[PDB]
RNA sequence: ACGAGACUCUGGCAUGCUAACUAGUCUUAGAGGGACAAGUGGCGUU
C-alpha cells in the first residue's frame, strides 16, 4: 500500500506525495511565475495548459525540491508530475486513458523520461586532465 | 488546441508537398515551445545537423572562451525582445523573416584540389543543409561583428535572427560574400 | 541551371593531400532516370539527397 | 472436428503473456503474467463494441516468473521466479501479503498444495523435501531421486483426491500416494526431454510434453507403456476438458487437437495477418485459453496483439 | 567493431549442434537456455554467445550452413542422398551415336544393338577457340 | 586471471661469484573444493555437459517373464 | 601455446529487491538484472 515513486534527474530530486483530497495543484511552495532565476519560467507553463483543470481536480501533490544547477531540478519537475500523474493514473481508474494521457505527455517530448548520462571522467596521467598531457619537450 | 507556441498553429500553415521542409519542420515531438530542449550536438555526426534549425542559430552564437555554450544566455535572449515585438507589431513579420535570408543562401562552396596548390579551389556544392548553416555560421560571426565593436548590441536584434530563420528570399550580406566566393570558385565549372 | 532532386545511390570517400573533399554518385528521379557522380564538401549522409542545380558538374576521380 | 472463426482485434499492451491459470468458483480475477515486470487483469465480455478493457496492472514482481498457480479459490495468487523466492497475493487488502526469500539455490519453481498441508520446490542437491508452514522438517528422501533437477510436483486441477505428481526435465515422472511414496518402476533412455507434465483430472491417464512430442502416457498404479501421442516442438501448455475427454496444445505457430480415438489433426483452419515484407517474421504461439469450457477461445503472441476467436465445438 | 573471437563462435557453434532441440531464436530464450546447459564463467561472455547462437539460426533457418552438422538436416539430407528415380536415365530407348563410335562397337562384336540411331557427324573441323 | 591462476616467487640465490634472480612462476589447475586449485575457471572456458550413448528401438514396448 | 579479446576495477539504469531513532524506497551498498550489433531496412561467393 505505498504507491509513490518521486522524481529524480542529475543530481536534483522531487519526492511528490501524491493522494485523494480536495483536489488543488500547489508547485514549488511558491507563486507560479515569480522564480528568482527567471531563466526557465514559461517552460514550466506546458502541462497546467496542455491537460486542464478538470484533469488535475482531484490530485494533492505535495512535493520536497532540493537540488543546485537549474538543468537538474527544473525538467525534474517535469518529470516529477508527468511519472506522478502517470502512475496515479495507471492505479486509480484505468489503463487505456492513462495510455492516451502519458502518450500526449511524453509524446510532447523525450526528455522526461531519460537523464543524461554524461558525467566528469577522472583525470589521467602525466597531464593537466583527462586527456592534455604535459608540454613534451624535444 | 494543437497550436504550436501560444500564437502559431500549424493547422493551417501547408506548402501541399512533403518535401520542402527541409527548414521549418513542426510536425511531431520534436516540435519546442521553448529552445532549451538541453543536450549535446557533438557526440555523433549528423547529430548537429539533426539539430532543430531554431535551436542551432540560437545556440551556434556561442564562441570566445567566456559565453562558450552558456544556455542561459540563448534562452534568455530569445526570450527578450520577443516577448515585446511579438506585442508591438501586430502584423506578421513574415515578410522580412523568410525573405532575407533562407534564400539570401548560396548554392557552391569550394574544396581542395589535386596533392598541392593553394590558388585556387574546385567549386562543388553540398545538399543545401551544410551549406546554409555554415552561411548561418558566418553570419552569427557577423552579427557579433555588427556587435562586436559596434553599436548595435546582442539582445536586439531578434528582427535579424528571425530574417535569419524563417524562409525564402535573398537580402543578406555574409551571404553575399559567400555569393561572391561562389562566383570565384564557379570560375572553374 | 536547373533544380534537380537527385537521390544518392553510393559514398566513395575523402580526396585531398590530408583529404578535403567528397565523393558521392546521384541517380536523377525524373530526368530519364541515370546516374552521375559528383564531389561535395561537408556531411552528406547515408541514402540523402542531393540539389544538382546544374547537371553538368563532374568531378575528376583519382 | 470443430469450427471456429476470428471475430475481432486487440491492440495495446506491454507485456507479452506467458502462463495461464483461471478459477471456476471464482470468474471475477483474471490474469495474465508478463515479463517486464507487468501483470494484466481481465474481464470476460464477449462484445464486438468491446471485447477487452484494462482494468488492473499488478505489479511488484522483481524477477520473471517461472510458473503461477492458483488455489482452489480464486483468492491466493501464489508466484515463484527463477531465484528461489516466493510472493503471495490476495485480494482482501490488494498489496503484498507474504514475501518468501527462504530458498538459496536456483529453484525453477513453485508450487501450491491444493490440501495445504504440504511444500515441495525444487533444489539441487539431488533430493527432494516436504515442508511445513512451521518451518520444521517433515520428510526427506536421499535415496533413489531425480537424475536431474525436479521441475514441479502437481495435484489434481480439478477438485478431487490428491495425488502428487513429480515431473522434471531429466524426462523422470513419479506419481505417489500420501502415504506411501515408494518407487515402483523405473525406466530410462528417452529420446526427448521433458518440459512439464500435467494431471489429468479422470484419474487415468498422464500426457507429456516436450521437443521430442512423444506424449508418453502411464497407467496410475505402475509404469506401464499406453501409448506415446505425437507432437511437434516444445510443448508447453497441456490440459483436458474439464467435462470431457480431449487433448488439445500448440507446439508452434498451429493448433493441435487430438481425439484420443483418432489421434490425428482434422482439419487446420486458421487465419494470419499478412505482410508486405517477405522477411518479416510471424511471432510464435504457446497457449490456448478457452473461455470457460470450449465456446470461445484466446491466444497471446509476440506482436503486442492478442488473437480471440469464437468456437461453436459443432 | 562487433567481430566475435573464437571463443564464442567455438561455444555457440558446439552449443547449436549439442542442443539444436532446446535453443530457438527469442534473444531472451537462448539466453536463458544457454546459461542452463553451458557453464559460461561471465555474463558479457553469455550474452555474446545467445547473440551469435542466435544469428546463427538465422543462418539454418534460411539453408544450411557447414560450420554445424545438427541431425536433423543431416538426416534429410541423407535421405535425399538415397534418392532413386522410377525409371534410370541409362534407360534410353535411342542413343545418338556418331560413326566413329558406331565403329568401335563393331569393333567390339557390339553391332547387332539396333538401339544405337547412327547420326550425321559435324562437317566443321572447328573445334579449337581462337588464339589471341 | 594472472592474480588468481599464477604465483610467482622472486628470489636472489647468493654465490660466490655473484648474485643469481630465479623467477618461478606456477599457473595452478582449476579443481573446485579442497582448496588445491582456484575455484574459478578460465574466464574464456566455456563447458558443456555431455550426453551419453543412444541406440534405441523404435517403440518402448514392455518385456515380462 | 602465448599476446589480442575474454577477465578485474570504474561511471551510466529501475512506477523492482535485501534494511538503517544521522536521510523519509532519493544517500549508503546487494546474492542480482540490463547490451547482444539484439529488432528492422540497406550494402556484403548475400
Amino acid at each position: 500500500q505505498s504507491v509513490q515513486v518521486f522524481g529524480r534527474k542529475k543530481t536534483a530530486t522531487a519526492v511528490a506525495h501524491c493522494k485523494r483530497g480536495n483536489g488543488l495543484i500547489k508547485v514549488n511552495g511558491r507563486p507560479l511565475e515569480m522564480i528568482e532565476p527567471r531563466t526557465l519560467q514559461y517552460k514550466l507553463l506546458e502541462p497546467v495548459l496542455l491537460l486542464g483543470k478538470e484533469r488535475f481536480a482531484g490530485v494533492d501533490i505535495r512535493v520536497r525540491v532540493k537540488g543546485g544547477g537549474h538543468v537538474a531540478q527544473i525538467y525534474a519537475i517535469r518529470q516529477s508530475i508527468s511519472k506522478a500523474l502517470v502512475a496515479y493514473y495507471q492505479k486509480y481508474v484505468d489503463e487505456a486513458s492513462k495510455k492516451e494521457i502519458k502518450d500526449i505527455l511524453i509524446q510532447y517530448d523525450r526528455t522526461l523520461l531519460v537523464a543524461d548520462p554524461r558525467r566528469c571522467e577522472s583525470k589521467k596521467f602525466g597531464g593537466p586532465g583527462a586527456r592534455a598531457r604535459y608540454q613534451k619537450s624535444y | 488546441d494543437i497550436k504550436l507556441f501560444g500564437k502559431w498553429s500549424t493547422d493551417d500553415v501547408q506548402i501541399n508537398d512533403i518535401s520542402l521542409q527541409d527548414y521549418i519542420a513542426v510536425k511531431e515531438k520534436y516540435a519546442k515551445y521553448l529552445p532549451h530542449s538541453a543536450g549535446r550536438y557533438a557526440a555523433k555526426r549528423f547529430r548537429k545537423a539533426q539539430c532543430p534549425i531554431v535551436e542551432r542559430l540560437t545556440n551556434s552564437m556561442m564562441m570566445h572562451g567566456r559565453n562558450n555554450g552558456k544556455k542561459l544566455m540563448t534562452v534568455r535572449i530569445v526570450k527578450h525582445a520577443f516577448e515585446i515585438i511579438h506585442l508591438l507589431t501586430g502584423e506578421n513579420p513574415l515578410q522580412v523573416l523568410v525573405n532575407a535570408i533562407i534564400n539570401s543562401g548560396p548554392r557552391e562552396d569550394s574544396t581542395r584540389i589535386g596533392r598541392a596548390g593553394t590558388v585556387r579551389r574546385q567549386a562543388v556544392d553540398v545538399s543545401p543543409l551544410r551549406r546554409v548553416n555554415q552561411a548561418i555560421w558566418l553570419l552569427c560571426t557577423g552579427a557579433r561583428e555588427a556587435a562586436f565593436r559596434n553599436i548595435k548590441t546582442i539582445a536586439e536584434c531578434l528582427a535579424d535572427e528571425l530574417i535569419n530563420a524563417a524562409k525564402g528570399s535573398s537580402n543578406s550580406y555574409a551571404i553575399k560574400k559567400k555569393d561572391e566566393l561562389e562566383r570565384v570558385a564557379k570560375s572553374n565549372r | 541551371q536547373p533544380i534537380k532532386l537527385a537521390r544518392v545511390t553510393k559514398v566513395l570517400g575523402r580526396t585531398g593531400s590530408q583529404g578535403q573533399c567528397t565523393q558521392v554518385r546521384v541517380e536523377f528521379m525524373d530526368d530519364t532516370s541515370r546516374s552521375i557522380i559528383r564531389n561535395v564538401k561537408g556531411p552528406v549522409r547515408e541514402g540523402d539527397v542531393l540539389t544538382l542545380l546544374e547537371s553538368e558538374r563532374e568531378a575528376r576521380r583519382l | 472436428t470443430e469450427q471456429m472463426t476470428l471475430r475481432g482485434t486487440l491492440k495495446g499492451h506491454n507485456g507479452w503473456v506467458t502462463q495461464i491459470a483461471t478459477t471456476p468458483q471464482f470468474p471475477d480475477m483474471i490474469l495474465s503474467a508478463s515479463r517486464d515486470k507487468t501483470i494484466i487483469m481481465w474481464k470476460l465480455t464477449r462484445d464486438e463494441t468491446n471485447y477487452g478493457i484494462p482494468q488492473r496492472a499488478l505489479r511488484g514482481h522483481s524477477h520473471f516468473v517461472s510458473d503461477v498457480v492458483i488455489s482452489s479459490d480464486g483468492q491466493f495468487a501464489l508466484s515463484g521466479s527463477w531465484d528461489g523466492t516466493l510472493r503471495l497475493w490476495d485480494l482482501t487488502t490488494g498489496t503484498t501479503t507474504r514475501r518468501f526469500v527462504g530458498h538459496t539455490k536456483d529453484v525453477l519453481s513453485v508450487a501450491f498444495s491444493s490440501d495445504n498441508r504440504q511444500i515441495v520446490s525444487g533444489s539441487r542437491d539431488k533430493t527432494i523435501k516436504l515442508w511445513n508452514t512451521l518451518g520444521v522438517c517433515k520428510y526427506t528422501v536421499q535415496d533413489e531421486s531425480h537424475s536431474e533437477w525436479v521441475s514441479c510436483v502437481r495435484f489434481s486441477p480439478n477438485s478431487s483426491n490428491p495425488i502428487i505428481v513429480s515431473c522434471g526435465w531429466d524426462k523422470l515422472v513419479k506419481v505417489w500416494n500420501l502415504a506411501n511414496c515408494k518407487l515402483k518402476t523405473n525406466h530410462i533412455g528417452h529420446t526427448g526431454y521433458l518440459n512439464t507434465v500435467t494431471v489429468s483430472p479422470d484419474g487415468s491417464l498422464c500426457a507429456s510434453g516436450g521437443k521430442d512430442g512423444q506424449a508418453m502416457l502411464w497407467d496410475l498404479n505402475e509404469g506401464k507403456h499406453l501409448y506415446t501421442l505425437d507432437g511437434g516442438d516444445i510443448i508447453n501448455a497441456l490440459c483436458f476438458s474439464p467435462n470431457r475427454y480431449w487433448l488439445c496444445a500448440a507446439t508452434g505457430p498451429s493448433i493441435k487437437i487430438w481425439d484420443l480415438e483418432g489421434k490425428i489433426i482434422v482439419d487446420e483452419l486458421k487465419q494470419e495477418v499478412i505482410s508486405t515484407s517477405s522477411k518479416a517474421e510471424p511471432p510464435q504461439c504457446t497457449s490456448l485459453a478457452w473461455s470457460a469450457d470450449g465456446q470461445t477461445l484466446f491466444a497471446g503472441y509476440t506482436d503486442n496483439l492478442v488473437r480471440v476467436w469464437q468456437v461453436t465445438i459443432g | 567493431g562487433r567481430v566475435r573471437t573464437k571463443t564464442v563462435k567455438k561455444a555457440a557453434r558446439v552449443i547449436i549442434e549439442k542442443y539444436y532441440t532446446r535453443l530457438g531464436n527469442d534473444f531472451h530464450t537462448n539466453k536463458r537456455v544457454c546459461e542452463e546447459i553451458a557453464i559460461i564463467p561471465s555474463k558479457k561472455l553469455r550474452n555474446k554467445i545467445a547473440g551469435y547462437v542466435t544469428h546463427l539460426m538465422k543462418r539454418i533457418q534460411r539453408g544450411p550452413v557447414r560450420g554445424i552438422s545438427i541431425k536433423l538436416q543431416e538426416e534429410e539430407r541423407e535421405r535425399r542422398d538415397n534418392y532413386v528415380p522410377e525409371v534410370s536415365a541409362l534407360d534410353q530407348e535411342i542413343i545418338e551415336v556418331d560413326p566413329d563410335t558406331k565403329e568401335m562397337l563393331k569393333l567390339l562384336d557390339f553391332g547387332s544393338l539396333s538401339n544405337l540411331q547412327v547420326t550425321q557427324p559435324t562437317v566443321g573441323m572447328n573445334f579449337k577457340t581462337p588464339r589471341g | 586471471p594472472v592474480n588468481y591462476y599464477v604465483d610467482t616467487a622472486v628470489r636472489h640465490v647468493l654465490l660466490r661469484q655473484g648474485v643469481l634472480g630465479i623467477k618461478v612462476k606456477i599457473m595452478l589447475p582449476w579443481d573446485p573444493t579442497g582448496k588445491i586449485g582456484p575455484k574459478k575457471p578460465l574466464p574464456d572456458h566455456v563447458s558443456i555437459v555431455e550426453p551419453k550413448d543412444e541406440i534405441l528401438p523404435t517403440t518402448p514396448i514392455s518385456e515380462q517373464k
